[PDB]
């Protein structure tokens, strides 16, 4: 997350590494993801648009499971082992991040709303839990 | 790959004069220059880094210059022990690459 | 002060294998990336491979990819650069170096220590 | 231990292919041109590239949507360009026009044309008997010497602005912040298939909108040697894109000193003609180092045989037929638009085992650009003599069909398609889409 | 239990305040995506609902609830604004019942919310101080 | 095994009153939603009404809505219908239905089970 | 409310051979629809949902196909216990709707 | 304040840095609200305000100051950007008057931020995969 002793740190630059060393530069991948009449002017503005409606589109998504703010926010969904019955080795050790969007596709859908289910469920038990002061 | 260009490929210079090595680049660099001095039979040593910045234990006359494509290296005081091959390096984009070298001669 | 002592270099047959390893003392191993440089004869400084600080992630050359295989231990100080069949362009100094310094917003593949350097050379 | 719960990561190294709206840098060092440079974001002096290590992926040159993007953004500069300038509506008319024979080589015998004729003036109820020098391939005979120009039955001609410049200057095509675009740094890349070594890039390199048909000029040249590019190299119906891993020089120019004449039409509208040739009259042409381009096409043979074979006659044959535009080595050069005759370049066989060049041009001032029709534009003349000096960095070849037991392959130029000039510099270039959220089990658990 | 027959955008509009609470995540994803003539009325459509959306966050943000679906604040409950009981709120209305009543009243439980959120800031500022 | 089990169907004049049981068992009651389908004889099955896991959404078909009551007993694993003021056209077999599964990002109102059903006769 | 419209409305199929049962939508319910078989006087069984995947303990004599608009069941291999009414019901649109029906004769 | 004469945009631009701290929601509260070209321009303007405040949002975030008004870092405060008094600053000048003088030294405190957040992101880490 810091890099100590990494050869060099840039976008995309763990793309060919395991999940694992992956997971260790999330920084610099998140850092970029919102800096970087006319024929070109119309270009620019449908770019700043499209790169404001991206950003945003995961933004929510984050804010909405609780873990607004967290390049790593753990969860309480437990993992179903239908979604992927490989063993931890088996991901955060020999496999990619590309790999393993590859193999959880059809099953992200389900997963998010799960997490934005128990979100919720969280939410209210924490309002039930400080109505009791 | 940023191609690194040394010119000229063999200098002589007298001692006590001033020495100018220049390097080039293909692409914009940044700062992200550095300078290895390597005597014959002898590991390379740094002299600059970031372009202006003298590494530690360097002598001051050791002075590094320029930004973006155009890099020169100024030794104010050549002296005798300053006889070697003078090798720019940048550390831009990956992989980094080395000049070809700049034989420095006394005259 | 910072040592880095090669060792391994020889005479190897084209095809064969060849083990490199590079003793550093006076700084902290596990903190800084190493990189292996050679300097073919009559030519000027060349990358062949770099390995992490901890050695999760290492580089390859295009030339030499598929063929080295960089690793070190953070325990005893010690990086090695295993070859496997080698070529004759592959005759050249093969130095141990150090990165300079590691940096999570920019460039900073630099190196503040060289190796000697062991000859490595290629011929039947 | 056995029990896994999901974990969310943000900024997870992942992207996939996508198709984006991209958007043009150019260098700051450079209101005047074709191409709007100037409503251009300034580029980064010193562009930022990482290197994928252990990434491979899937290019396709000839499925790539930045050639399509790039062609529609020129022809909407081209157009914009256009907008404001005068329509030469009122020089569809009767023309009187007899041959030039002042000072003629016989080469350049019947090619210009002496056109006298009736024009509006800047009052509507005056008219003003002018004349003007008009090329043999504008004007078309009524059927005395009565002609027309050639676009009087398919559109009305909008004469460029003659300040402004049709100089190519290179356009970096830059992705949306979330999205990326992967360079291919493989060496022998072939347009298609998986490439080991790849990078990923915000801005593609600076990239001149070099309009020409057989012979693509002030390209950029293969790093280690010639590369023959085709979607499908068995199949004769398609192109075969060849980039030099060294450049051609070829200098072309316009012998004539042309004299530029502004007529007014109207209220502040002038048409510039063709005023008189000071001196000699001599047919533009360019030349090309006949060593030199023999060593090209040899490399280019060379390269040929790995798809067809090492016992195969390679030979070359000049462009089988059709419109100017496609039978002629077609270009701009300094604002005048050249059509060279290459017959003299693909014209050899190659079996298995000092000079110059010249290569004779005709000029047209009437140009449709982009295969349209129905809209064409007028060139003004250019004062002085014109003299440009480019590269031919690739060529456009087309084989011949009908194998039949063929130890012989003839390859002719081609060019028609605008899209293979972008193609031969975004071929390496592909544009992804970045996700950054992704989720994988870890032991790790929420503390409630 | 988990048992919701169905779940959809605005499904709960017609529950009481206390059900539909429980499909905020419902309603909250869809918030951000449920030249020619028609080219720039997409356009603007993006951009509308991107400051809407940006609105809405802002809001959050400044009332210390950033990322959160149900958050707790330190503003009491002024009878003025409402003089229902809890029962009779949670019960017996919906949201939208809810809403136009406490319509003359929002803007000055923004501002109290505002106010209150700045104060925790800076005691928190204070107590660190401390250690 | 999943059973469902039907009962308070017969005979009642228009304009009266019935109620209808259905015992649940085999599978967490209060977990799924449940549903009264009726299929009025020479006729398809259609919706009637459903209930939510705990019981706070019921809905209701336009034509039923106002009259009938639907509500559930998670402690006592029990789906109740009461209908008031009937109709000549209610009269049909009503099934109690437990739902497929719960899903929050799309529609998952398909039926695992099916109650045997109890015809209910409104006539005079 | 989405109409389901089932063709034909009766199909008689000797024991041994395929039999197709048909079923579309008013409009499109994506993926949604499922099969259930009601022999008379039981209650009726679900046999597939998400128009392709087999509820638990249906043999795979049973499949269903198709996507949007149209969509169809396949009894590959009839047997003599297959006669029953099958209806197809859509739950893309609250509330959720029936087809009419199509009822399956022994020939 | 508990009781102040007014709050607006900008108010308490002349006020000094510690009573200025009580009022930043009135400011953070205006920074998003306020065929042809005309259309065009208008839709440029509010594109980048929007990406203005995110860019904001996004420096708060990567500082690990997310949806807070007040922050404290574990970055220290070297004397060589100011070397004035804690009770010289908070009051005895003003906001606009602080900028001017750190503005040479503020994209270093910026980039000291991000690293001190990068580091104490990797101790959380750690210690989460200790357990
Ligand atoms: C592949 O790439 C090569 C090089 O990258 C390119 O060749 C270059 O072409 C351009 C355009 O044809 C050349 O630039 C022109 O040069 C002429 C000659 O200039 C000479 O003298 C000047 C001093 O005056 C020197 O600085 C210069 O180096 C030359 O020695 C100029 O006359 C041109 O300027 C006129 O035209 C411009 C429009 O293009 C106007 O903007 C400009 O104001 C000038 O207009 C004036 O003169 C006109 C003619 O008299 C007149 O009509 C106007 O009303 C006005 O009075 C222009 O600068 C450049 O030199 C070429 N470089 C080389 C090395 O040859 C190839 O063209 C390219 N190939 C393809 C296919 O794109
Ligand atoms: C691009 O992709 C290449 C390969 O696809 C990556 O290179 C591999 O990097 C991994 C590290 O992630 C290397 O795996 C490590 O190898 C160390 C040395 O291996 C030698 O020694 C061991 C005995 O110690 C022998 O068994 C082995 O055969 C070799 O002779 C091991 O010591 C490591 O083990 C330690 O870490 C693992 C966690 O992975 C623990 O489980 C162990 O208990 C132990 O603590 C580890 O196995 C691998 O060798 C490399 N392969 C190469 C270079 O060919 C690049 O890193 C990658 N680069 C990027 C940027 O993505
Ligand atoms: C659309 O709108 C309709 C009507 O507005 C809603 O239907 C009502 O839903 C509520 C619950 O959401 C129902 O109220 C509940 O009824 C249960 C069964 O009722 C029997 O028991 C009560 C007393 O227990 C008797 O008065 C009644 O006559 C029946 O004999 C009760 O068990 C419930 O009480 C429990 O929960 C409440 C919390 O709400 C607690 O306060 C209680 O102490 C107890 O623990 C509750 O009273 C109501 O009957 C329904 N009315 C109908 C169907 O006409 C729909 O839910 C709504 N749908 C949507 C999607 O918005
Ligand atoms: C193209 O044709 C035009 C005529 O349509 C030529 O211009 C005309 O040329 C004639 C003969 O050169 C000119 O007549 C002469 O003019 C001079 C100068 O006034 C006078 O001293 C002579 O006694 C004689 O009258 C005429 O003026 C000139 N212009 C016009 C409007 O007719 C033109 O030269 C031709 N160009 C080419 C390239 O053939
Ligand atoms: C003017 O030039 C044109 C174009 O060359 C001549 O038109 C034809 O030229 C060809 C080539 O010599 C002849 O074969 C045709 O017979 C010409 N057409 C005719 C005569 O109608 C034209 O003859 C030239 N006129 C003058 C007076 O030089
Ligand atoms: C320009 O217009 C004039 C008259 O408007 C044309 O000259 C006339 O041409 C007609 C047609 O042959 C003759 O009948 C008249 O006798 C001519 N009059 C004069 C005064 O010349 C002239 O031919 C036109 N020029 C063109 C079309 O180039
Ligand atoms: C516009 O005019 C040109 C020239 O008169 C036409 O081109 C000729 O068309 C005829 C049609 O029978 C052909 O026989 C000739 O070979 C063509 N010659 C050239 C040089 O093109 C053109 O077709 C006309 N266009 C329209 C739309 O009417
Ligand atoms: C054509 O190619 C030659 C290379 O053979 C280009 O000339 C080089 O231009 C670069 C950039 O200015 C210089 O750094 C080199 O020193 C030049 N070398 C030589 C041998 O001239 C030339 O610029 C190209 N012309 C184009 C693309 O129009
Ligand atoms: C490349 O082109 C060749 C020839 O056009 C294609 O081969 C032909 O394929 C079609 C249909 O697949 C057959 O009907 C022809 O008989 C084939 N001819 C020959 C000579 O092979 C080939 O399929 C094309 N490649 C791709 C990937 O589409
Ligand atoms: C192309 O090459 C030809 C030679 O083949 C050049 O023509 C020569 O130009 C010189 C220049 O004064 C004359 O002295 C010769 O008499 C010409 N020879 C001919 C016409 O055979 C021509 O100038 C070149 N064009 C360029 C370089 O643009
Ligand atoms: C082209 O013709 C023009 C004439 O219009 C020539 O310009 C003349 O140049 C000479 C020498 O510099 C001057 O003494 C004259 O005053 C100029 N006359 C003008 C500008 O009207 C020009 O030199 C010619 N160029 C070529 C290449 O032949
Ligand atoms: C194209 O023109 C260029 C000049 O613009 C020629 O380059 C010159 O060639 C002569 C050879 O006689 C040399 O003496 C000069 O030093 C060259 N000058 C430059 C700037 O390169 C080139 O030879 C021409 N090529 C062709 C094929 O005509
Ligand atoms: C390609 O070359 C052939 C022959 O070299 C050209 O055909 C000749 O064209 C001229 C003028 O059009 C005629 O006089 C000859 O009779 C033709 N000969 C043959 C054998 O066809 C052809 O025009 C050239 N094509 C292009 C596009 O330049
Ligand atoms: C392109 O040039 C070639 C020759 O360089 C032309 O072919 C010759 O044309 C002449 C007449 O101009 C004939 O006499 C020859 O027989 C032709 N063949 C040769 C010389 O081999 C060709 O016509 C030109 N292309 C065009 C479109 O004119
Ligand atoms: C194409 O190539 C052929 C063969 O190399 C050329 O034909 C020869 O041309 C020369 C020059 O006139 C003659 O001396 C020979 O007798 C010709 N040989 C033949 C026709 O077999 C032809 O000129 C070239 N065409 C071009 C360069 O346009
Ligand atoms: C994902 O779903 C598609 C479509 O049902 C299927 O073809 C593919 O095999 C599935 N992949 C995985 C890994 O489940
Ligand atoms: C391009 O390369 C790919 C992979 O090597 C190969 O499948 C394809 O046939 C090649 N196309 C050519 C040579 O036209
Ligand atoms: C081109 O070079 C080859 C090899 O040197 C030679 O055989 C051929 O004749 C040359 N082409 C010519 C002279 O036109
Ligand atoms: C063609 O020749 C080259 C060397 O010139 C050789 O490498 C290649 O194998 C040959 N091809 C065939 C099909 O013999
Ligand atoms: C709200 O204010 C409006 C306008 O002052 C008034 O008509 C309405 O009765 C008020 N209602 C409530 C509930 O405050
Ligand atoms: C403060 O910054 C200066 C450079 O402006 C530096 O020399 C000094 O070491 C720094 N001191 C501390 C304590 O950070
Ligand atoms: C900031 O730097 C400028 C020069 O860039 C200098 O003039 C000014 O005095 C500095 N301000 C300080 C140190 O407060």
């Amino acid at each position: 997350a810091v890099g100590i002793g990494a050869v060099f740190l840039g976008f995309l630059g763990a793309a060919g590494s395991t999940m694992g060393a992956a997971s260790m530069t999330l920084t610099v991948q998140a850092r970029n993801l919102l800096s970087g009449l006319t024929v070109w002017g119309i270009k620019q503005l449908q770019a700043r648009v499209l790169a404001v409606e991206r950003y945003l589109r995961d933004q929510q998504l984050l804010g909405i499971w609780g873990c607004s703010g967290k390049l790593i926010c753990c969860t309480n969904v437990p993992w179903n082992s239908s979604w992927s019955n490989r063993n931890l080795s088996e991901i955060w050790d020999n496999m990619t991040w590309l790999q393993w969007d590859k193999e959880i596709s059809n099953y992200t859908q389900i997963i998010y709303g799960l997490l934005e289910e128990s979100q919720n469920q969280q939410e209210k038990n924490e309002q039930d839990l400080l109505a009791l002061d | 790959e940023i191609v690194m260009t040394q010119s000229p490929a063999t200098l002589s210079v007298s001692p006590g004069e001033r020495a100018t090595l220049s390097c080039r680049a293909s692409q914009g660099v940044s700062s992200k220059l550095a300078w290895y001095q390597q005597k014959p039979g002898q590991a390379p040593r740094l002299l600059i880094y970031g372009a202006s910045t003298r590494a530690t234990g360097i002598p001051a006359r050791f002075s590094g210059s320029g930004s973006g494509t155009e890099f020169t290296l100024t030794i104010s005081s050549l002296q005798s022990e300053d006889f070697a091959v003078y090798y720019c390096q940048q550390y831009h984009n990956w992989p980094y690459t080395f000049g070809q070298g700049t034989k420095l001669e006394i005259k | 002060e910072v040592q880095l002592v090669e060792s391994g270099g020889g005479l190897v047959q084209p095809g064969g294998s060849l083990r490199l390893s590079c003793s550093a003392s006076g700084f902290t191993f596990s903190s800084y990336a190493m990189h292996w440089v050679r300097q073919a004869p009559g030519k000027g400084l060349e990358y062949v491979s770099a390995i992490s600080g901890n050695g999760d992630s290492t580089y390859y050359a295009d030339s030499v990819r598929g063929r080295f295989t960089i690793s070190r231990d953070n325990s005893k100080n010690t990086l090695y650069l295993q070859m496997s069949s080698l070529r004759a362009e592959d005759t050249a100094v093969y130095y141990c170096v150090k990165q300079a310094a590691y940096c999570t917003r920019t460039s900073c593949y630099y190196f503040d220590y060289w190796g000697q350097g062991t000859l490595v050379t290629v011929s039947s | 231990a056995e029990n896994l719960w999901v974990t969310v990561y943000y900024g997870v190294p992942v992207w996939k292919d996508a198709e984006t709206t991209l958007f043009c840098a150019s260098d700051a060092k450079a209101k005047h041109n074709v191409w709007a440079t100037h409503a251009c974001v300034p580029t980064d002096p010193n562009p930022q590239e990482i290197h994928l290590e252990n990434v491979t992926e899937e290019f396709n040159m000839w499925k790539n949507n930045m050639v399509e993007q790039m062609h529609t953004d020129i022809i909407s500069l081209w157009d914009q360009s256009l907008k404001p300038c005068v329509k030469l509506t009122p020089l569809c008319v009767t023309l009187q026009c007899t041959n030039v024979t002042n000072n003629i080589t016989d080469d350049m015998r019947g090619e210009l044309k002496n056109c006298s004729f009736n024009m509006t003036t800047e009052l509507r109820d005056k008219k003003q008997k002018v004349y003007s020098l008009f090329y043999r391939l504008d004007v078309v005979q009524i059927n005395n010497k009565e002609y027309r120009l050639i676009n009087c039955n398919t559109s009305a001609c909008t004469q460029a602005c003659p300040k402004v410049s049709f100089e190519p200057i290179p356009i970096h095509y830059c992705a949306p912040a979330g999205f990326a675009i992967l360079k291919c740094k493989d060496k022998k890349f072939n347009g298609t298939g998986p490439c080991p070594s790849v990078s990923t890039v915000q801005c593609t390199h600076g990239i001149k909108p070099v309009v020409s048909t057989q012979l693509l000029l002030n390209g950029s040249l293969a790093e280690e040697e010639v590369m023959i590019r085709s979607e499908n190299i068995t199949n004769n119906a398609k192109n075969i894109l060849v980039q030099f891993n060294t450049p051609v020089q070829i200098n072309c120019t316009r012998p004539n000193n042309n004299t530029r004449k502004s007529i007014r039409i109207g209220p502040g509208q002038a048409f510039y003609a063709t005023g008189d040739i000071i001196g000699d009259i001599r047919q533009a042409h360019c030349n090309v180092s006949k060593a030199t381009w023999n060593e090209t096409l040899g490399k280019v043979v060379k390269q040929l045989r790995k798809h067809f074979g090492n016992n195969t006659i390679i030979r070359f044959a000049n462009s089988s037929g059709g419109d100017l535009e496609v039978t002629t080595h077609s270009f701009n050069c300094g604002g005048e638009f050249f059509y060279c005759n290459t017959s003299g370049l693909f014209n050899s066989t190659w079996i298995s085992n000092n000079d110059s060049i010249t290569l004779p041009c005709r000029i047209k001032q009437i140009i449709n650009m982009w295969q349209r029709i129905g809209q064409c534009m007028y060139a003004p003349p250019i004062q002085g003599v014109i003299r440009c000096v480019s590269n031919i960095t690739g060529l456009i070849l087309t084989r011949d069909g009908g194998s039949t037991n063929s130890t012989t392959e003839t390859f002719r130029p081609g060019g028609g398609d605008m899209r293979d000039n972008w193609r031969s510099e975004l071929y390496k270039y592909k544009v992804v889409k970045i996700e950054p959220l992704g989720v994988a089990p870890t032991r790790c658990k929420r503390r409630v």
